RNA sequence: AAAUGUAGGUAUAAGUAACGAUAAAGGGGGCGAGAACCCCCCUCGCCGAAAGACCAAGGUUUCCUGAUCAACGCUAAUCGGAUCAGGGUUAGUCGGGGCCUAAGGAUAAGCCGAAUGGCGAUUCCGAUGGAAGAACCGGUUAAUAUUCCGGUACUGAUACUGCGAUGUGGUGACGGAGAAGUGACAGUCCGGCCGUCUGACGGAUAGGCGGUUAAAGGGUGUAGAUGUUCGGGGUAGGCAAUCCGCCCUCAGAGUGCAACCUGACAGUACGGGAUAAAGGACGUAACCGGCUCCCAAGAAAACCCGCUAAGUGUGUUACCCGUACCGUAAACCGACACAGGUGGUUGGGUUGAGUAUACUAAGGCG
RNA sequence: UAAGGGCAGACGGUGGAUGCCUAGGCUCUCGGAGGCGAAGAAGGACGUGAUAAGCUGCGAAAAGCUGCGGGAAUCGGCACAUACGAAUUGAUCCGCAGAUAUCCGAAUGGGGCAACCCGUCAGGCCCCUGACACAUGAAUUCAUGAGCGAACGCGGGGAACUGAAACAUCUCAUUACCCGUAGGAGAAGAAAACAAAAGUGAUUCCCUCAGUAGUGGCGAGCGAACGGGGAUUAGCCCAAACCGGCUUUGUGCAAAGUCGGGGUAAUAGGACUUAGAUAUAGGAGAACCUACUGGAAAGUAUGGCCGAAGAGCAUGAAAGCUGCGUAUCCGACAUAUCGAGCACCUGAGUAGCGC
């Protein structure tokens, strides 16, 4: 995704695409470790997708 | 994030070629057997029937500069995992 | 230019001392550029109450495998406890820990004291001890195995088919020495059964060789042992010390012996088979937390059972840490791959009083 | 003649001196500041990467996440290679404000051999696992403290070697050192003071006075003040007499306590009769050609030009005009900082005294 999309989605949504991001991380990195993947840059870029979703989820709440 | 990475080698090919039920996985060096079942069946979908678990400290790799720079490799804990008799995974 | 002056480098003695127990080596093959030393085989030799096997302390990857021989190895090295990489440690019961307390330590209320602080419970911590929760035999890997697999057991929780502590009792709960009777395992001998072979020289189809196995748990109550003996405390109670009605050890504890047992090892033959491969004679404290004698008179608390005050069946399930390897040593303490030191268990056969001594098996070494 | 040896030279080996150089030190000047921590510190443990020993950064959101300001083509740390990606819809990078922030450690729920073990309580999932709270001590549930850390300050304790050419008084020294506890400074500070008929008026610090007056087994030693010249300058508040109220106590009175008024001396006195600036990112910023030598000009020789810029560093040699800069000028969304009389009062186990 993108920080500009991410913030698009509701509150309700957002923590529903969150446990959908951190599912299909641990997939990718056990399917990484079976074999290298195609392309491993898609790893970071997941794992800080995961950091953008807890912030924002995070600033709702706090403000 | 339990699950480190499952285990490919020669032991536990053969051992998987005995009992078809039987897998590997690394797994976080503080996590106990009953979490560890949990994460197993809550991302194969499976049913695990035993686990079995052992701890690894990490090869030391002293190497020499001006003298004994230390090292050190993380430390694994290795879960063996027995499934439901009748099921498998697949690592691809 | 000099201080038995300091650092770094390089000489001399010198190709000299020495190469770390006088247990010992010889030959044939192999890989390889290269072999006294590495691998395999035959012979020889050493240890064998150990120089074999299992733990603890301590060490911390030295364990297994592939690649490498620069450095390390008192020689060389194709080898290594060396370098690099990969791999390898699996527990409801084992050892810890969770529970309990000892020495001691830290404290509470208090006491003492220029300061820093020193003392001080029945409190807590603290094993080298006590636990009423419980497993043993076999087999498999290059490397783990009461942990994996097989067989046969056991112990807590949990779900479905009046209770009684924080007080106070009982238990737990304890020395040294001595021998005897009963009688397993191991071991030896005799004798059958199963398989296999016919061994340089004189003799032997009568012999040689390998086998013929077993624990926990369960049962019996056998050998043997011990027992025929109305006031003093724990249960009917009020905060342990001036009472009265009530059920007993007449049975306890216990080897050996059944069963577990149609497992297993070695060798032949091809996961399966022979293979469900008789029995004796000794020997034999593993009964025994027993018995007898003595004076030096032989922990504590908890678990587990009381009392009042205050108020069977089935299924599921059993978390944590250790587990490789060395360990009378080349891996620990000694600057060393050092003739030293290092707690516990086991330790076959013949000889013997013996765990002495000599020679040997398994296993380990030159 | 030379098994060998001697001396000289030539060329080498070894070793790492010397010359040149700098990336790090040393001593200071000027300005600022002088703490961090229960909202969990200093210091650590363990982790964290496509790849990952060690450092660095970071904390299960883990070489990092979100805004605002800046800036403009590269970037994914030291740091390579390979691999995959980000970015002119503005990545990386810089300034400011936020989010996250495991375990130990004052460590604070109880224990403990630091980085571990074991709980009660309320919630939610399911033998386990989340996310709260739960130390002690001094004040009134609440508020506070504890610990760490340069020097300088103030307190409590307090040596010896050494000198005296021995040594005990004395010296070293109210030092070293140990302990307690502040602040940006601290301590001192507004005369029960000095002086000597002449005067100065709080404290602190510098120059003199002065190695003087003194002190001292009158030994070794120790050692002022007054006065003068400077820096800086600053002064105030109570208690009491007496009056009022209120509470308490003894018995309307009186005493104490507590607030209000009165009052503060030395010639004695008193009562009564600021919002702009600065700091932490940034923007602009002049001016050179030909020839020779050379591997390479910035050198040398001509001829130009700029200068509020001829400081410097880098660039294949020594550059005002190649680059980064320098002189000068201009800039902040944040946040941080800047009358008579009268005798009533004027501090008590205190001044003074013996040991
Ligand atoms: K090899
Ligand atoms: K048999
Ligand atoms: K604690
Ligand atoms: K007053
Ligand atoms: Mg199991
Ligand atoms: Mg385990
Ligand atoms: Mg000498
Ligand atoms: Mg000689
Ligand atoms: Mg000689
Ligand atoms: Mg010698
Ligand atoms: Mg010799
Ligand atoms: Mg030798
Ligand atoms: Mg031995
Ligand atoms: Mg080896
Ligand atoms: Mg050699
Ligand atoms: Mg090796
Ligand atoms: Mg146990
Ligand atoms: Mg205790
Ligand atoms: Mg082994
Ligand atoms: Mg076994
Ligand atoms: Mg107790
Ligand atoms: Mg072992
Ligand atoms: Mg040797
Ligand atoms: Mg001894
Ligand atoms: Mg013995
Ligand atoms: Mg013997
Ligand atoms: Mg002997
Ligand atoms: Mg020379
Ligand atoms: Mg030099
Ligand atoms: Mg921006
Ligand atoms: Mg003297
Ligand atoms: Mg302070
Ligand atoms: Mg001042
Ligand atoms: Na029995
Ligand atoms: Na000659
Ligand atoms: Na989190
Ligand atoms: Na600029």
């Amino acid at each position: 995704m993108k920080i500009a999309e991410i913030k698009e989605l509701a509150t309700k949504e957002l923590q529903e695409r969150l446990d959908a991001e951190v599912a299909a991380y641990d997939q990718m990195r056990i399917n990484h470790a079976v074999s290298p993947l195609d392309s491993p840059a898609k790893l970071k870029h997941q794992r800080r997708m995961i950091a953008q979703m807890k912030t924002v989820l995070r600033q709702r709440e706090l403000n | 994030g339990i699950i480190i990475k499952p285990i490919i080698s020669e032991k536990m090919t053969a051992v998987t070629e005995k009992m078809s039920e039987r897998y590997g996985f690394r797994v976080s060096p503080n996590a106990n057997k009953i979490e560890i079942k949990k994460a197993v069946e809550a991302m194969y979908n499976v049913k695990v029937e035993d686990v079995n678990t052992m701890r690894y400290d990490g090869k030391r790799k002293n190497r020499y500069t001006s003298g004994l720079i230390r090292g050190k490799e993380a430390s694994f804990k290795k879960a063996i995992v027995t499934l439901k008799k009748g099921e498998t995974i697949d690592f691809f």
